[PDB]
């Protein structure tokens, strides 16, 4: 299980400015941070964990600090490196720590300047990846100066993310290991060669995430099947869809197979 | 800038006079200022549900917009999208099949 | 890490333009001015982080900053108000959160420069009663008849400026209390031990260094000039 | 208006110790100074207190600070006459140079010196050239007396100013009088202030 804080910071201008943040742990939202709202909103119930009401709001309270302190920092960042850079300026931020077993961890906070992965923290303090421009040599030198927000970085990724997380999937446990069963449905649309068709085999409403989904003979599987993209449902589930260039004739005798965990030991089978 | 991409389906198997979920996911997009409209035979949908705009590994944004919906063998339903990055608004139209 | 500022103190006309220049040789990017005023603490009016940028503060209003330089960073006042009559003080850092100050620049914005004049000073002798009283010699020394109170009074002995024993009146009282804006008037006084006063080859100098008017700035008045000048008045020691 | 000192002014006896308060609304608090600014001259740094909980020291300076309770002291131990100046509170918001600088309006200290042995006396002193122009001296009085004003126009004089001869830890309070008036004397010159009994009038 991954967790991540994704943080997506717009300036248009020099008064103009909004910060909004998501927070997942795997394929689910467990947090909100809209621009509007003075607090972190919760979008499951266990999204607290195992942390106390007052160790919350402590938590909640370092947030709305840093929040108004990064947006004037940018702001302040942006006359210190002008004309060299000037708005609109896009900033985001992916901050969390993915949980292996036996109390083992490895937390990451990586910045991305206008769409591109530029500054991270690794150990101490700020640094600049490869692939990034000189320019930023003089704000990570500033943003090092600061050793008070070094420390408390520190502390939160080291600490407060992997005991935060422990927690996080021990009160989330039930809303994780789910079982949402698919519903599949076959379809066909002509393609744009003259002769062979695609055929479509959509499967959706599965929960959790890895699924098997192949085109069938009968007992023999086809080599040219073209499994999509994972697309997310409303619902917290998802939906996904394997097509088949097949020529007019070869149609009659053909199934899709649909192997997920939800449905135990009987997979869903299709006949066309 | 990059060009989003947009991918209309249905959260339950269509059938027509039966009330299922029209998704529409926009991906692959850069500002993340969008503009997403989901219309039934031209007209935009009143009460389309949003969810909260995120973005993946390759720092690309991504966001959800789904509406109830009743397919019929006349009725149209559609996506038009409004970014930066094109000069007109992209509008895919949705294909049961 | 030192921060110069010249001028120490500047006495200028409504409309006139003044501008106050600071100097840093720290290799310092950021740069920035405030003024200090009676009731309030010192209020940011300009800042820059680095030559070419200049940023407003939280009172720019009437003042305008340029960096032609790393080293200087200067407040222009375009169109001097009376408003304008503060302290005002630069500072310079680095990365640091540490603001290396300057040491002041007094301004002062008159409505009119009619009425400015330079002291007259005067060193009077210690008496031969306190002498052998007390066993000690007091100087005293009187600065008269000038207007604005932005006189700096020093005592020197031997062409060496003495600090021990010197005393001098905090603020200098008016010549004509009842007359609108009138002269000023300040005193201060050298304490020497008898046998040092008593020594013929010990020479005592009372300077004052008055701030006035500049070359720059017109004179239709038929007196003299009253422009910035030093004024000094002298007293050799006897037994 | 963000950083507020108390008391606004205050007045002390030499030896005697002067605490000062410093309580601020400002958010980040990263780092508190202390200033010390004599009359005229310019901001000399006293202590930089950082933690959440921090107490500094240099010399008779002792500053304590409380992140929590956003409040700050400075403890002058044995004030001395030099310690006469106005001390300036200042927070600063950020750990970086992109910090702004909250200062406070500052606490006047107003240190009265202890003058050990007085012996009051008001004294005649001639200019140099030429020497029909003379000035009336009023010094080595005690802290208790206090120097009027003249009622009289053509009459100036100067408040109490206390001068300290360092090298023979010697301090002593003085005013001068001067007119240009012939009716004006020595004797007759700081009459409109109270003045020992035992002040020496030489001839
Ligand atoms: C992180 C996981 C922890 C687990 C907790 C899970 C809870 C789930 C809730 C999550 C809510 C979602 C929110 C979005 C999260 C985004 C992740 C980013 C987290 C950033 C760490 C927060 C830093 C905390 C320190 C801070 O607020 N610093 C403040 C204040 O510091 C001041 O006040 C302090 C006391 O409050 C101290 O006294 C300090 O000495 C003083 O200077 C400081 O201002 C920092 O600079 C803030 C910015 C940091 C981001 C820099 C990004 C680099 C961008 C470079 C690009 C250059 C562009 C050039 C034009
Ligand atoms: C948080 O963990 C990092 C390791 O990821 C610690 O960083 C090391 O700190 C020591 C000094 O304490 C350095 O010698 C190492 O070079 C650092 N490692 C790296 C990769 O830079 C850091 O000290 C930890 N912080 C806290 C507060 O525990
Ligand atoms: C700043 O940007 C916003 C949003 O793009 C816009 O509405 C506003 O007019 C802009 N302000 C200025 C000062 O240009
Ligand atoms: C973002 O939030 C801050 C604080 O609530 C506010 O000052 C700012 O104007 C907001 N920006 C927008 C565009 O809503």
């Amino acid at each position: 299980y991954t967790f991540r804080c994704l943080q997506m910071s717009s300036f248009a201008n020099r008064s103009w400015s909004r910060t909004d943040s998501v927070v997942w742990l795997g394929d689910l939202q467990t947090h909100r941070w809209s621009n509007d709202s003075a607090t972190i909103s919760f979008t499951k119930p266990w999204s607290q964990g195992k942390l106390s009401n007052q160790q919350w709001e402590k938590l909640q309270h370092m947030f709305q600090v840093y929040r108004v302190s990064f947006t004037r920092d940018i702001q302040e960042l942006v006359k210190m490196m002008s004309p060299k850079e000037d708005y609109p300026i896009e900033i985001q931020l992916s901050a969390g720590c993915e949980m292996y077993p036996g109390n083992a961890s490895e937390s990451f906070l990586h910045v991305a300047f206008q769409g591109k992965y530029v500054v991270r923290f690794w150990g101490t303090s700020w640094q600049t990846v490869p692939g990034a421009p000189s320019w930023l040599d003089l704000p990570i030198k500033v943003l090092n100066a600061d050793q008070g927000t070094s420390a408390t970085v520190q502390m939160l990724l080291n600490d407060t993310c992997p005991l935060f997380v422990r927690g996080l999937l021990e009160a989330g446990k039930s809303d994780l290991e789910k079982q949402e069963k698919p519903v599949a449905w076959l379809s066909s649309v002509p393609s744009s060669a003259h002769g062979h068709r695609q055929l479509v085999c959509h499967v959706s409403g599965f929960y959790p995430k890895p699924v098997w989904v192949m085109w069938m003979r009968g007992d023999q599987e086809q080599q040219g099947t073209h499994r999509g993209d994972f697309l997310p449902n409303a619902d917290e589930t998802w939906y996904l869809q394997a097509t088949l260039d097949v020529e007019a004739g070869e149609e009659a005798g053909l199934a899709c197979r649909v192997k997920h965990s939800s449905l135990g030991g009987q997979d869903i089978i299709l006949y066309w | 800038q990059k060009t989003p991409q947009i991918q209309v389906y249905s959260r339950h198997p269509p059938e027509n006079g039966k009330p299922n979920i029209l998704n529409c996911y926009v991906t692959q997009f850069h500002p993340p200022h969008i503009e997403i409209q989901m219309l039934k035979n031209g007209k935009k949908i009143p009460k389309v549900e949003m969810s909260d705009m995120s973005f993946s590994k390759d720092w690309s944004f991504y966001i959800l917009a789904h509406t109830e919906f009743t397919p019929t063998e006349t009725d149209t339903y559609a996506c038009r999208v409004k970014h930066a990055s094109m000069a007109e608004p992209k509008t895919v139209y949705w294909d049961r099949d | 890490a030192a921060v110069t500022q010249s001028p120490r103190n500047k006495v200028a006309v409504t409309g006139g333009k003044v501008t106050l220049s600071c100097n840093q040789t720290n290799n310092h990017n950021n740069m920035y001015w405030y003024r200090q005023d009676t009731g309030h603490g010192l209020r940011l009016i300009h800042y820059s982080y680095g030559a070419g940028s200049t940023e407003k503060g939280d009172i720019p209003d009437g003042y305008k900053a340029s960096r032609p330089s790393q080293e200087n960073f200067s407040l222009i006042l375009e169109l001097a108000t009376p408003s304008q009559t503060s302290v005002y003080f630069c500072a310079s850092g680095d990365e640091g959160y540490t603001q290396y100050f300057g040491p002041g620049t007094r301004l002062l914005v008159l409505e009119d420069l009619k009425n400015v004049f330079p002291p007259e000073v005067a060193v009077f002798e210690p008496s031969e009663a306190e002498i052998s009283h007390t066993q000690k010699a007091t100087l005293v020394c009187l600065a008269t008849g000038f207007y604005p109170d932005h006189v700096e009074l020093s005592w020197w002995v031997n062409g060496k400026e003495v600090h021990s024993g010197v005393c001098t009146d905090p603020q200098p009282l008016k010549e004509q209390p009842a007359l609108n804006d009138s002269r000023y008037a300040l005193s201060s006084r050298l304490r020497v031990s008898a046998t040092f006063w008593q020594n013929p080859r010990n020479h005592f100098r009372c300077q004052v260094q008055f701030y006035g008017l500049s070359e720059n700035d017109e004179w239709t008045q038929d007196r003299a000039k009253p422009v910035t000048q030093i004024v000094s008045a002298e007293a050799w020691g006897r037994a | 208006t963000q950083v507020e000192q108390s008391p606004q002014s205050l007045v002390v006896r030499q030896g005697e110790n002067s605490v000062l308060q410093c309580n601020y609304s400002v958010t980040p608090d990263n780092h508190l100074r202390w200033f010390k600014q004599d009359t005229g001259k310019g901001l000399v740094s006293l202590t930089v207190l950082v933690d959440q909980k921090d107490k500094t020291s240099n010399g008779r300076y002792s500053a304590t600070l409380d992140k929590d309770a956003k409040h700050s002291t400075l403890h002058i131990t044995a004030t001395l006459l030099d310690d006469t100046a106005t001390y300036i509170c200042v927070v600063g918001d950020r750990g970086s140079a992109l910090g702004r600088l909250h200062f406070g309006a500052g606490t006047q200290l107003i240190v009265i010196p202890d003058i050990q042995n007085p012996d009051p006396a008001v004294y005649q002193l001639r200019d140099s050239k030429s020497s029909d122009k003379s000035v009336c001296l009023f010094t080595d009085f005690d802290s208790q007396t206090n120097v009027s004003q003249s009622k009289d126009s053509d009459v100036y004089i100067t408040d109490k100013c206390v001068l300290d001869m360092r090298s023979m830890d010697f301090k002593s309070n003085s005013a001068v009088a001067w007119s240009n008036k012939s009716d004006f004397a020595c004797a007759n010159a700081f009459n409109n202030s109270i003045i020992p009994e035992d002040t020496f009038f030489p001839s």
